[PDB]
């Protein structure tokens, strides 16, 4: 894909001790943050502890984000990661304690094993008997590798993944018995008598053989919220993508909870858990943080990591001010993990990194104006500036970036005391809170 | 022993055949 | 030789273990030590006939939710079976209210009221106001300008019905959307084209995830009909409310014409197909788990409720090569549940309490009962816990000295074997 | 092994046959007056006789009124219906609130009820329709009657469908060769599927083969069915389950919670009693709990000043840490635990009183053992220390960092290292404030 | 009979009052109040009278004394077929109605209208069914035979009764019911056939039935609006019934009166809490009391001198005066040491709670004390204490046990005030740790 | 980018030759379909599957119009008639087409241009769902 802010963070960079590597994986600094981050990791991969409370806490441009991306990135695949900000539960057709369930069930993954025939072979004959309006359907396949053939009954939905990527006589195809797949590997008789309608122009295959069918197990993982959206109507896997799930009742809740128990319990489903990453969580109301609160108590509840850059601020919803905008029984519930600012070399260390990333060639001395200008204004602003100024670089036809460059992309591009300064400098040229402005020169 | 096969019925209901050398389809 | 094994508890299990224990309650220390030491005995035997099976409790039948119905139902060549449900609430409305304000009457108005709104004061009635249809004509494209009237003049159900529309005016405002143009050329189109694969995603989505053979989850507690109004003495109420009900295009459209039905009007009967009534129009479910709420009592599921039974099926499992023999003990009404456990699938060859010759004599049998010499026998299973040993060891009389006293963790029964 | 959460480790309230509570049993410590009121209010519910009897329970927090109620809902066992509610639940926006404080109020109070279905399963062996003489008169259907043979186990019978129930057998897709099942009592088809008596190695759309139903057809079989009023009332209130065009089409469309009218309840209590009175339903009366009360405004209230007065509504709990606080949705009205004095009136104030020491030591020891964890002496008196400097959930919560941290060390035990660096590594709520308070970008 | 458990007026059957309306000092559930007792005689008068329209009265005072009692009392005084709305004054804030749409709604759920109609009913007990299959099955014949405890006939049956009668299987031994013009089979069920169970019914088959129908103005606005089906009287989806069907459906209530095909029922509508409204649907409620098929409009209201909802000023009871104008307030007083005793007895009685008189001076102590809802809360708490002692009556010591265990509003109070750093103020300020 | 191989053109004649030895219960077995299509300079005979023949029942396509068939899908397109087959003079509401220029067989590389937000709300709604 492309360049994003967090694309080098690959990973957290600890040992197998739990100790984080001074530069590792895309994350350098903020040692004690990403030994709790380790921690954390690890009791989620546990699997066995459910319902605990994270927040990270610190100043803007530190890492919360960046750490909640690492814990991603090491968190490994087939494990759940709803990545949601505070203000997604806000909404038209949900409620806020709906949209925090939905978002909870997201985080809880269900690892399905399920019994699979895998008929490979190649078609001897199609026999296809249809209704006159063509609603039902029926008929016959005869299939058959280098052993032995056999003849079976085809139903409404074989026949209609036969119909589309049209399987003719002497094609090898595959037929996932588990899925209803129909996979046309090739063709393997090629035919004197060509038609002149296909366009068809597919490979030669080798005749298969072996065993026709294949017995297999297959592991796959699908959300609880994926389970109940399924179950709550006809047509909820249209509902699954355009999210019209509206305020689903707590009673599919409870069947789909006791159905995974026993799919628990019969050795054919598990259950794994996730993490639900709340950036920005100072967004949210008083109501969300008592649901969140009650929520946090439940077997099915995901480990909750939350974000915000906020002091002693107004809690949305109320009239008071509290730590990090939120009330005094949620950080109860909760653990913090603190992350603080850096120094010249971490600063100059995550720009290196950033600019190797972005395959941008900087010089020791831009290095070093590129840091400065970071500790003095913001590592966002510095890290903003590599980009234009490798632009600038290449439109002065030099492949690396030199001190100029970045002069220029400086004096061109504005930081925020810069341009609080020249607006409070030239007040009268801007609508001020009261709507007053002079757009006349004279 | 070996268990029958289950009962075919296909009466009055168009046939698409699709062999190795040619195809066919049996409307009405 | 003695070999004491030990089981959890199923979620069943534990759902009638806390419903015994909280409608009986009186001191369950002083159950534990009752059951210990040995109105009182009735509930000992009930929380050992829980802990051995939860369906020698009772049997697990359908799961179906519960009909809210009332309808014809037997007190106690062919019997013909015929939609009957009713919804037990009815609403009860007058004569005078259905006769006076519903249907058309000399002292009424509704009908000369309903053509004067409908069709004398219609905006797109050509007779009156034709330069408007001939405007939306222009736009929309229609090939008839009595299209408008027809259409703001039918319901929407049996609007959607009956849009088969073919044709369309070329000189008209009606433009084709790109996003409509991708619709347009994979509704017929094969797999992995760039095009075709970049539209369809919920299939692949459907198809990756293995949602063709996911079981179904959850169904409604209650299903009812809808509240059936009864008016006394009219027949024109019942001949409304069945033509509401059962109205035959919605009935035929949500459902399909039988094959050879078809080929009956269609090549029998001469009827060309463009005549037929339009069918199949009802929306496939997910799987076939998923067409109806009704569950059946799952064999594979028996095994599983009871981690008794559970771990005795894997036992035979492990220990196939082998010849046993297993023992029920005390514990009546357990023995159709094994004869019915193991004639269904996992078929092995039985005896049911002579036969100690029989089984001296053949050794292709595998599994006693006799609930309370046999040296033949080379190892024993037992289905009781610690209880005196009087009667255990005269079960051990008859007897390899391989010994399984299958023992259930959190429950009365692991109490009494510590004991 | 097993997967423990905040309240795993309680099993009920833990009383005497007396009502006295042991001090530390059940998995509970402490509360032994809290314990003895709750047992109180469990006895009355068991009794099934009142109705709208509504219970407070005030105190701080991490005092155990969740745990209290919690204890009471296992005490009660699985039968009687446990309702947990948020205050903040109650905020939807495709209904009124106090729609869904009356669906809730209705959700907690519960039915048992034996229910005989007449059942025709079986194989089908033959399947016949006869068309209709006029096929295109737009008032009959294509067909006039169905032909049927089904057999089970000893038994063959032969069905004269009307194309209703076709339709239903239909749209299950049934075929010749299918074990079928079909209820009487709303014409429901359920398809077993393919029977063993024919070749089962040639399909490919992964079915289940099944026997022949022992038995005769057309059985009659009662089902002991538990469902509650809310169910009753939202399946008569968006009808699905006949086969008539209404249910089939509300079938498919959109569910949407709608506002369930005073007649249509009063109808189905009509119903219920009338189940009741000829012996074949019995009533269970069951609870619904409300933490965090606070969170209800003054219109919600006023609505459960109105439904505690009804004669079928349910034993209502509720939990709430405030102490004079003004109510939402007013201006000036201070009122205790942030309830108006009206509701509280019609309440029992339950009072929980905070933790000791030891008591905070020996509930993190319960904790610990809970979570399959082996605590030192010293680390686990560390831990009780740190209880009482910050609080009890952050002692509670720090023994999983503690147990990372020990398996990390290839340790089984909590040494008093880890956790000195589980209290470094993470921080409560104090201390970060304290932070806060010294930091000058906003932390 | 319904569903009922025993609720906070189940105790109440109406007003305790005489020929001339004076009320009795404790009859039908009721004690005291003897002033609102006789005003809300008046105003039930007033409705059995059915010549006045429109009247709105308030039930004022303190809490616990009795308004929603007399409510209740004026309800259970009515009789059957008379229609009381009770709402509370929250519920009339919906999503999908306006509140005058809403309260429209509930001022036509009080006024009914009454028909009484005659309906030919055929109920016996089923002999025997014959019936003889055609070769094809083009015709179908049968003969019914029926009797009752007087008759015994045999009717010779039609194809759709045949079909009425296959569906809805009646077999030999069945009490049924059919309505001959709609053709419904009821099975009422099995006779005495020893082998539900009904007796044989009484003779005079093919009788006339007279039904008398009470069915609300709301009911025929939601049936007469074709957009609306009746189901909206069940789903409540009714959403917003024009104006134009009702002032169809009150000419046509008019001219059935006149015609005197029909009769109109007039009732009451209860609003409790109805400081709860805002300004708007106060306005509402001014202009709408004037209609002629408008109810009687029964309000209760604790508050006094309260900040009127929509508004920033205050007003008494809640209310504007130009309300408080077009209507007559009942005043309620509180209760002395006897009445609360007596009520307290009455509770005790409908609980089948039997408690000693020391027991009883203890609770109409609390209170009095306290407050009365306190301590008909506790009755039922020391029955439940008395019976885990295995006694059957409740004693002193069960009634103190109850009141250790639980709290009234002063003690809670009080007990928080004390320790009010372990709480949650209104600055979300708490102290979770115990020590240091 | 993609390529498109059709075949477009009015037509000539549609022969649904009939298979030897045709089975049996069953009236006009097809064994493939004929279809003469011409354009400007160019005119092309294709043998065809048999099972476009319903799809030629289903856009009514008859001899005269000017129809338009992919390659890879076998789906024809009745998108008029021609010009020249104008026979009814006085009243007829088709759409008359002009005949396509070029040859007949044409295989092009398109190249179109949407955005990932068409994709989301094409892919969003069902596609061809055909229920009710
Ligand atoms: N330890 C780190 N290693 C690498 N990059 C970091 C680190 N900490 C912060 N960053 C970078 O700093 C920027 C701001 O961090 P982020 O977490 O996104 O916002 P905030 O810290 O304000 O929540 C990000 O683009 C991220 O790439
Ligand atoms: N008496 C007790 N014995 C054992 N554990 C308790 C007790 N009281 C509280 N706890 C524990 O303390 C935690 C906080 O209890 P909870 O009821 O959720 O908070 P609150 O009292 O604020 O509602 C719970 O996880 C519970 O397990
Ligand atoms: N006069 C009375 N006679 C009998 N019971 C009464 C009387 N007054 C009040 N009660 C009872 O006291 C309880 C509380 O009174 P309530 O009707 O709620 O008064 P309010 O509505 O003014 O708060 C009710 O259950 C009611 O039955």
């Amino acid at each position: 894909s492309l360049i994003a802010a967090h694309s080098h963070i690959t990973g957290l960079g600890l040992d197998e001790n739990l100790q984080p590597r001074p530069t590792s994986e895309g994350m350098v600094g903020q040692l004690q943050a990403r030994r709790a981050a380790g921690v954390i990791l690890k009791m989620v991969q546990n699997g066995t502890i459910a319902g605990r409370a994270v927040l990270v806490a610190g100043p803007p441009s530190t890492g919360k984000t960046a750490l909640a991306m690492g814990v991603s990135q090491s968190l490994g695949k087939d494990v759940p990661f709803t990545a949601i900000a505070g203000s997604e539960i806000f909404s038209l057709e949900l409620s806020k304690t709906e949209a925090l369930t939905q978002a909870f069930r997201k985080s809880i993954g269900i690892k399905i094993k399920e019994e699979t025939e895998l008929i490979e072979g190649e078609v001897v004959e199609i026999q296809i008997d249809r209704s006159i309006t063509g609603g039902h359907k029926q008929g016959k396949l005869t299939i058959k590798t280098t052993d032995m053939e056999t003849i079976y009954e085809l139903g409404n939905k074989m026949i209609d993944g036969l119909t589309k990527e049209k399987v003719l006589a002497g094609d090898v195809i595959s037929i996932d018995k588990a899925s209803g797949k129909i996979t046309k590997l090739g063709r393997s008789f090629a035919r004197s008598r060509d038609y002149d309608a296909m366009g068809a122009d597919t490979r030669f295959v080798q005749c298969p053989e072996g065993e026709l069918q294949k017995r297999k197990t297959v592991v796959h993982t699908v959300s609880l919220h994926e389970i109940d959206v399924i179950n709550s109507r006809t047509q909820g896997f249209l509902a699954l993508f355009t999210g019209d799930t509206g305020e689903i009742r707590s009673e599919v809740r409870d069947q789909i909870n006791t159905k995974v128990a026993e799919w628990k319990e019969e050795g054919k489903a598990e259950i794994v858990p996730g993490v639900l990453f709340i950036d920005e969580v100072h967004m949210l109301d008083i109501e969300c943080f008592s649901f969140i609160n009650r929520a946090l108590e439940d077997e099915f509840a995901p480990i909750v990591m939350m974000a915000t850059n906020r002091g002693v601020s107004k809690t949305r919803g109320t009239n008071y001010k509290s730590p990090h905008g939120l009330p005094l029984d949620l950080l109860d519930r909760s653990i913090i993990i603190t992350t603080k600012s850096y120094n010249e070399q971490e600063i100059k260390t995550i720009l290196s990194i950033r600019a190797q990333e972005e395959e941008v060639e900087l010089s020791s001395d831009a290095l070093d104006l590129l840091t400065k200008t970071g500790v003095e204004t913001s590592l966002r602003y510095s890290s903003n500036l590599i980009s234009v100024a490798q632009q600038i670089a290449m439109k002065r036809k030099n492949n690396t970036v030199e001190v100029e460059d970045v002069k220029r992309a400086y004096l061109l591009f504005l930081d925020s005391a810069r341009s609080v300064k020249y607006v409070q400098e030239n007040e009268s040229q801007y609508i001020d809170d009261q709507g007053n402005v002079q757009i006349s020169i004279a | 022993f070996v268990k029958p096969r289950r009962p075919y019925n296909s009466e009055g209901m168009t046939r698409i055949l699709r062999r190795y050398e040619e195809d066919l389809f049996c409307t009405f | 030789i003695e070999i004491d094994v030990l089981c959890d508890l199923t979620q069943r299990q534990a759902k009638l273990y806390q419903v015994l224990k909280s409608q009986i309650s009186t001191n369950y220390d002083a159950i534990e030590n009752a059951a210990t030491n040995d109105n009182l005995i009735n509930a000992v035997m009930q929380f050992r006939k829980v802990c051995n099976h939860p369906d020698l409790f009772e049997r697990a039948d359908v799961d179906s939710p519960f009909s809210f119905t009332t309808f014809g139902k037997t007190t106690s060549k062919f019997t013909d079976l015929i939609y009957s449900s009713r919804n037990p609430i009815k609403y009860s409305l007058p004569r005078l209210i259905y006769e006076d304000l519903i249907l058309p009457n000399y002292n009424n108005d509704v009908d000369i009221a309903n053509k004067l709104k409908n069709v004398k004061f219609n905006i797109f009635n050509p007779s009156t106001n034709y330069e408007l249809c001939l405007f939306l004509s222009k736009l929309t494209g229609e090939p008839s300008l009595n299209e408008f009237f027809r259409v703001s003049t039918t319901p929407l159900l049996k609007r959607v019905i009956e849009r088969t529309n073919g044709p369309k005016n070329t000189d008209s405002l009606s433009f084709k959307t790109i996003t409509q143009e991708l619709l347009e050329v994979t509704r017929n189109a094969p797999s992995e084209g760039v095009m075709a694969s970049l539209l369809n995603v919920e299939k692949h989505a459907y198809e990756r995830e293995y949602l063709n053979c996911i079981q179904r989850g959850y169904h409604p507690n209650v299903s009812a009909p809808p509240v059936t109004i009864e008016v006394l003495g009219s027949s024109h109420v019942t001949n409304s409310i069945n033509n509401e009900l059962f109205d035959p295009l919605i009935s035929q459209a949500l459902s399909d014409i039988p094959a050879i039905t078809q080929y009956n009007m269609h090549v029998k009967k001469g009827i060309p197909v463009e005549d037929f009534p339009k069918t199949g129009l009802f929306p496939e479910p997910l799987n076939k788990n998923f067409s109806s709420n009704i569950s059946m009592p799952s064999m594979d599921r028996f095994i599983t409720e009871s981690a008794k039974l559970r771990k005795l099926d894997e036992l035979l499992v492990k220990l196939k090569s082998e010849g046993h023999r297993v023992l029920i003990y005390f514990q009546m009404t357990k023995m159709m549940d094994l004869m019915e456990e193991y004639l269904t699938y996992r078929q092995y060859n039985h005896i049911r309490l002579d036969l100690v010759h029989d089984w001296q004599t053949n050794p292709e049998i595998f599994v006693f009962l006799l609930s309370t010499n046999l040296t033949a026998a080379d190892t024993v299973i037992f289905y009781d816990s610690d209880w005196n040993p009087t009667i255990d060891s005269q079960a051990m009389d008859r007897a390899q000295v391989t010994v399984y006293r299958l023992l259930v963790r959190g429950t009365i029964e692991e109490r009494m074997r510590d004991r | 092994v097993t997967r423990t959460a905040a309240h795993t480790h309680i099993k009920g309230l833990g009383l005497d046959e007396s009502g006295v509570a042991k001090r530390v049993e059940g998995g509970f410590v402490g509360q032994i007056e809290a314990r003895e009121a709750c047992g109180v209010i469990v006895d009355l519910i068991k009794a099934k006789k009142m109705s709208g009897r509504a219970i407070l329970l005030a105190g701080g927090p991490s005092t155990g009124k969740t745990a209290l109620a919690l204890a009471i809902s296992q005490e009660l066992g699985p039968k009687v219906p446990f309702c947990p509610l948020v205050g903040s639940e109650l905020y939807s926006v495709e209904v009124k609130k106090t729609e869904t404080l009356m669906e809730n109020f209705r959700r907690a109070i519960g039915l048992r009820i034996k229910e005989t279905k007449e059942v025709y399963e079986g194989e089908v062996t033959e399947l016949t329709p006869e068309d209709a003489e006029n096929p295109l008169g737009g008032y009959g259907k294509t067909i006039s009657h169905v032909i049927v043979g089904l057999k089970s186990a000893k038994g063959t019978k032969t069905l004269r469908l009307d194309p209703t129930i076709y339709e239903s057998i239909q749209r299950e897709k049934v075929s010749i060769g299918d074990v079928i099942y079909i209820e009487a009592n709303t014409g429901a088809v359920k398809r077993v599927g393919r029977s063993d008596a024919y070749a089962t190695e040639f399909d490919l759309e992964t079915e289940e083969y099944v026997p022949l139903p022992k038995g005769e057809v057309h059985k009659k079989k009662e089902i002991v069915q538990d469902v509650t009023l809310h169910d009753l009332d939202v399946a008569n209130a968006r009808p699905q389950g006949g086969q008539d065009v209404i249910s089939m089409m509300g079938q498919l469309l959109k569910p949407k919670k709608t506002e369930i009218t005073e007649k249509l309840r009063q109808e189905v209590n009509k119903v219920v009693a009338k189940y009741i009175d000829q012996g074949v339903a019995e009533l269970i009366p069951g609870v619904l709990f409300i933490d965090e009360v606070n969170m209800l405004d003054i219109e919600i209230f006023t609505y459960l000043n109105k439904a505690l007065e009804s004669n079928i509504a349910p034993v209502v709990v509720l939990a709430s840490n405030r102490g004079m606080t003004t109510v939402r949705g007013t201006e000036d009205v201070i009122s205790p635990h942030g309830v108006p004095p009206d509701l509280i009136d019609r309440l029992l104030i339950v009072r929980t009183l905070p933790y000791d020491k030891d008591e905070i030591r020996t509930i993190i020891e319960r904790r610990a053992t809970v979570e399959r964890l082996q605590v030192e002496s010293s680390a686990l008196d560390l831990l009780a220390t740190m209880g009482t400097e910050t609080s009890l959930r952050y002692a509670l919560q720090l023994l999983a960092p503690c147990g990372i941290l020990a398996q990390t060390s290839n340790r089984k035990e909590i040494v008093v290292n880890d956790v000195n660096e589980a209290k470094l590594l993470f921080l409560d709520a104090k201390r970060s404030t304290k932070i806060l308070e010294t930091s000058a970008n906003y932390l």
